[PDB]
């Protein structure tokens, strides 16, 4: 029960696009769902790149391209590694992913 | 099943799909309609317990 | 309003066990996502009032100037040879093919969605 | 389902309509010519005047004419013929 | 026929004034909503093998 | 403030996306030698941000122009392509934007006797853009008039529901040609913005920045 | 009724399933259904021609005729080229009807 | 354990109180946004395009309208109507 | 009688120091628009740093980079303003984006100023609530002051710098002048040494200074050459600069 509601919040969000996304799903309920993807694609199309993906597989990028859509999708693991910080912070060590070579 | 959910939309209480039908277009295949059987019987979440 | 897997979280732990399998519809029905119901319809509001009048007095505008033309009977019988032909789009075009066939436009809605494989996000 | 939702919003405009049409209709009336069919006189002319010696023949033409041609008002017969 | 307008520049000015407010509304409010809609399914069907990797790798329920 | 909600996978949603998405598949970015990575993102950000927006200009052309081009084809309406003004406006405004770009490029500075030739070929197609758009509206609805002005003279001499056939099959005909005008209505719009595309493309490439340094091996 | 609602389920009866493709026979006569769209479309035509005419009547047509008349005219003001004369013929034509 | 503060704002569930509102993007806000980050950087080109024909077809009407003032002109300076007499 | 009255009331009603009271009520908007005019006066920001003070913790993002880069550009510090500013930060780190953290930083690397929570939240903004391509659209300049407060706390976050270090290519260096060039390589070469995190885009801020070294000193060279036989050993292959055909 220690990380539960990280990952029981991850399923049902994802849960519930996947069950109404193309079908019946609201943009709000998508940008009240997932803040920061809208912010993200937001940030895409205020700067030029709402082309952005197709540009990447325009020019053969399959590795950029998952690096892109991993990388908007990156700040779903930022609740469980705040709390890990904080946890190796209450601990007194540091956390690993943090550092450079270790 | 998707078609199922497609007929609930609001794209087919228009008026010119309103007599039409999703399953129409491409069916649900025997898995979702099976898929959509078990979720039907998982929704009660005591079944969902002692089945497990 | 918080968010609900928090509140089935607390609303489980804090259930004795005699309790927890005749609590459960409860818990799962308090955290189901609003759908609002159908509310009643008070329909053609202002913006739809305004296109109708709009488009009425435009027709109305277009068939004045159309009719004092010089060619008059010529455009007025135009109007009936293309209301002929919207009186025939509206009869043979497959509407459900062009729904799917404008749905597979779009990658958003080629295909379903793919993250998440139920498997990675266990809490066992 | 969410079906229910979106019935709630009725018709509504594209989100900048307001502007497209104040355009059109700033570029329709804001001409700085005659309005295609009129002369600008002086304003004792105006004054001097009848209202049907001040209309033309061809501003009027007949809603629905019998004859190609037919036209309601017949304007000043003041001919510098 | 109607074949030189009253005006050939209100004309011009109707067709940039038209096309302008066109690729305002494309730009401002159909893009958004294209784009929107368009990168939650990219970002999810690309990022899917790395985040599902990345989730198997962080969760230690197994 | 407050924006509309919109629902997701609506059909205008999905055919805006696929119209949008074909006319920015036109001029396509160019590979790159070195692979796609960290190294060469911002490489391609800067090549994504020198390059013209030809994929959003093309379909506001298109949709400017395919909804200009079927108001010609509702009732009581004309087209405003049918217009010379419009039309050719919409013409030499692509001629200038491609001239623009190709101009902004070098320095805005104006560029044998074979050239000023290729230069007249060149400025050709600020005229010819325009008119292939506004004689193609304007041909038809021409022809729309007066053949069914031949086709009222008919039953205006002999009698209402009386000799059929002689109406019938000239009836047909003006159906026809109807039908033909809403292909028109639709191609014409689509050459228009295939043209905007290869014209303002001549001049959309520029140089590659890429990486000045490397740690080989 | 209500006026968004009545008329839209009469003109939704009317536009599905009120067809006069079987309720007027009509399979005996023509062969498919694409057949019958493409004949009522000329049939629209050919009434709204025939109506717009009717309606209308008594007038000296725009459209060059192919020099004929419509009834008994053949001098009239219908059937005139220029178009002073007739205008001049139907002026002395309305005070006597 | 993780307790609803690493989540807020990054991660929330399908609403259960009500619908909120759509996010609106930095364009359909403020004008000013568009028109300094996409309209001026992107499309000045189509801008200056749409000012070119403007401009040049405001010549073209001054090359007619200066035409049509010679023909009067040169009818006034005649004796001559220079027009049709109407035409009623 | 005109010119008594106009050189009375010339520095009676209109004066540097009467505008500062209307300027109260939306303090963070006059105090950056009259900081981009020049009006620095620390005399009227100390009423201005008290001005703002009870309504810091409710502010927008916008708000609160104008004030941050407004008593940046006017060489104010006053640290009891700044608590409740990173309080701000701490507290709406996803709402920022990486354009206003970086000027939050860069005022916060003049006046030194710090926390082990903030340094972690606005390290935690920019890799993951923002777009990772917003380092690219930052400019080097600002980028280089963000390492330098990353080197100067000794905060290790190999997140941000992977993040931060697609920033630096030609293309964001390319558009500095050879004295700010100069300066961002420096700066961003010392902070890449002290984290030691060697980045595959380390190379164009070596090749920055490689394809010119008459700009630098013989230790600027040295501190240049130090981190390309860092860089060589630790991406694993030797330099080499590239020339076009
Ligand atoms: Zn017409």
């Amino acid at each position: 029960e220690e990380e539960e509601l990280w990952l029981l919040t991850l399923t049902q969000q994802f849960k519930h696009i996947q069950k109404h996304f193309g079908i019946d799903l609201p943009h709000s309920v998508v940008a009240h769902m997932d803040p920061l993807l809208i912010k993200k694609i937001d940030w895409e199309t205020t700067n030029a790149l709402e082309d952005f993906d197709i540009t990447l597989d325009d020019m053969g990028a399959e590795d950029a391209k998952e690096q892109w859509g991993a990388e908007n999708l990156s700040h779903h693991f930022l609740p469980l590694i705040r709390y890990r910080r904080d946890l190796a912070r209450k601990n007194g060590d540091r956390y690993g992913p943090d550092l450079v070579n270790g | 099943t998707f078609a199922q959910r497609l007929n609930s939309s609001p794209a087919f209480s228009s008026f010119l799909l309103k007599r039409e039908k999703a399953e129409s277009e491409v069916p649900p295949s025997e898995l979702e309609l099976e898929a959509a059987q078990k979720a039907a019987e998982l929704e009660d979440p005591e079944v969902a317990l002692r089945t497990l | 309003e918080g968010n609900s897997v928090a509140g089935i979280i607390k609303s489980v732990n804090e259930t004795s066990g005699a309790n927890l399998l005749s609590s459960l519809k409860t818990i799962k029905a308090q955290a189901a996502p609003i759908y609002p119901a159908a509310a009643s319809s008070t329909g053609y509001s202002t913006q739809a009032k305004i296109a109708l009048f709009g488009a009425l007095s435009w027709i109305l505008y277009r068939a004045d100037g159309q009719s004092k033309a010089h060619e008059w009977i010529v455009d007025l019988n135009l109007n009936v040879l293309q209301a002929a032909w919207l009186i025939s789009f509206s009869s043979l075009i497959p509407f459900r093919a062009v729904y799917f066939a404008f749905r597979g436009m779009a990658p958003a809605t080629a295909s379903t969605l793919n993250g998440l494989k139920t498997f990675s996000s266990i809490s066992l | 389902s969410y079906s229910a939702y979106f019935a709630k919003a009725g018709f509504q405009f594209p989100a900048g309509l307001s502007a497209l049409v104040a355009g059109i209709v700033a570029l329709n009336v804001c001409t700085g010519r005659p309005t295609k069919g009129t002369k600008e006189i002086s304003n004792a002319e105006y004054n001097a005047t009848p209202i049907g010696y001040l209309q033309s023949p061809d501003q009027h033409p007949t809603a629905f004419p019998k004859v190609p041609g037919m036209k309601d008002v017949h304007g000043s017969p003041h001919h510098h013929h | 026929m109607k074949l030189l307008p009253e005006s050939l520049q209100q004309e011009a000015a109707t067709a940039a004034v038209v096309a302008s407010w066109v690729l305002w509304h494309l730009d401002t409010q159909l893009l958004p909503t294209i784009m929107r809609e368009h990168k939650l399914h990219a970002c999810w069907a690309a990022a899917a093998k790395r985040y599902n990797e990345k989730l198997f790798k962080l969760n230690p329920s197994y | 403030s407050s924006v509309r909600d919109v629902k997701t996978g609506s059909l205008p949603t999905n055919f805006l996306t696929g119209v949008y998405r074909f006319w920015r598949s036109q001029n396509p970015a160019e590979k790159p030698h070195d692979p796609v990575n960290d190294r060469l993102l911002p490489a391609v950000v800067d090549a994504s941000d020198k390059r013209a927006s030809i994929g959003t200009w093309a379909t506001t052309f298109f949709c400017t122009i395919i909804s200009c081009n079927l108001l010609g084809l509702m009732p009581f309406n004309e087209a405003p392509t049918s217009g010379l003004g419009f039309a050719t406006g919409l013409g030499v405004s692509v001629w200038a934007t491609a001239t623009i770009l190709g101009l902004s490029k070098t320095g805005f500075k104006f560029p044998f006797i074979f050239v000023p030739l290729e230069t007249i070929s060149y400025t050709f197609r600020a005229v010819s853009l325009g008119v292939r758009l506004w004689v193609n509206m304007l041909a038809g609805h021409t022809l729309l008039h007066i053949l069914t002005g031949m086709a009222l003279a008919l039953p205006f001499s002999l009698g209402f529901f009386s000799m059929v056939p002689a109406t019938f099959g000239v009836c047909c005909l003006l159906s026809a040609l109807v039908g033909l005008e809403y292909l028109v209505a639709v191609l014409q719009s689509g050459v228009f913005s295939i043209l905007s595309t290869v014209y303002v493309g001549e001049f959309n490439h520029d140089k590659f920045i890429g990486p000045a340094a490397k740690i080989v091996k | 009724m209500a006026v968004t609602s009545f008329l839209g389920k009469a003109f939704e009866k009317y536009f599905y399933d009120f067809s006069a493709y079987e309720q007027f026979g009509l399979n005996r006569f023509l062969s498919s259904k694409g057949q019958y769209v493409a004949l009522r479309h000329v049939g629209f035509v050919m009434v709204g021609v025939n109506v717009l005419l009717a309606a209308n009547f008594p007038f000296n047509p725009p459209f060059p005729t192919i020099g004929m008349c419509p009834a008994g005219w053949e001098g009239t003001w219908v059937c005139q080229a220029d178009k002073a004369k007739a205008l001049e013929m139907y002026k002395e034509w309305k005070k006597s009807n | 354990v993780l307790g609803e503060v690493y989540l807020k704002d990054i991660l929330r569930t399908p609403p259960t109180g009500a619908i909120p509102a759509n996010v609106p993007h930095p364009f359909q806000t403020s004008f000013y946004t568009y028109a300094t980050k996409k309209l001026i950087p992107r499309h000045w080109y189509l801008l200056g395009g749409f000012t070119f024909t403007i401009t040049l077809y405001g010549i073209l009407d001054g090359l007619r309208d200066s035409g049509k003032k010679k023909a009067y002109d040169e009818a006034i300076h005649a004796g001559k109507t220079p027009y049709t007499a109407g035409g009623h | 009688p005109s010119q008594n009255l106009v050189s009375t009331f010339a520095n009676k009603v209109i004066v540097e120091e009467n505008l500062v009271n209307v300027a109260e009520i939306d303090v963070p908007f006059w105090s950056y628009w009259l900081s981009s005019a020049g009006f620095t006066s620390k005399d009227a920001f100390v009423k201005f740093a008290e001005a703002v003070k009870p309504k810091v913790a409710a502010l927008s993002t916008s708000d609160i980079t104008n004030l941050t880069v407004a008593f940046k550009r006017a060489n104010y510090y006053d640290k009891d303003l700044f608590t409740g500013i990173e309080a701000n930060v701490s507290a709406n780190f996803t709402k920022f984006e990486t354009e206003q953290l970086l000027q939050i930083v860069a005022t916060f690397d003049a006046f030194n100023h710090s926390s082990v929570a903030f340094l972690d939240d606005v390290a935690d903004s920019i890799t993951y609530c923002n777009h990772y391509l917003a380092p690219v659209r930052a400019g080097a300049d600002e980028l280089a002051t963000l390492l330098t407060y990353y080197a100067k706390n000794g905060h290790e976050r190999a997140d941000l710098l992977a993040t931060v270090a697609r920033g630096f290519s030609e293309v964001s260096l390319g558009k500095l002048s050879a004295a700010q060039r100069k300066d961002t390589v420096l700066s961003a070469l010392k902070a890449f040494q002290t984290f030691g995190f060697y980045p595959e885009s380390i190379e164009a801020v070596i090749g920055a200074a490689l394809v010119s070294p008459a700009e630098y000193s013989a230790e600027e060279l040295k501190e240049v050459e130090a981190v390309k036989v860092a860089a060589e050993n630790a991406l694993g292959g030797e330099f080499v600069l590239i020339q076009e055909g």
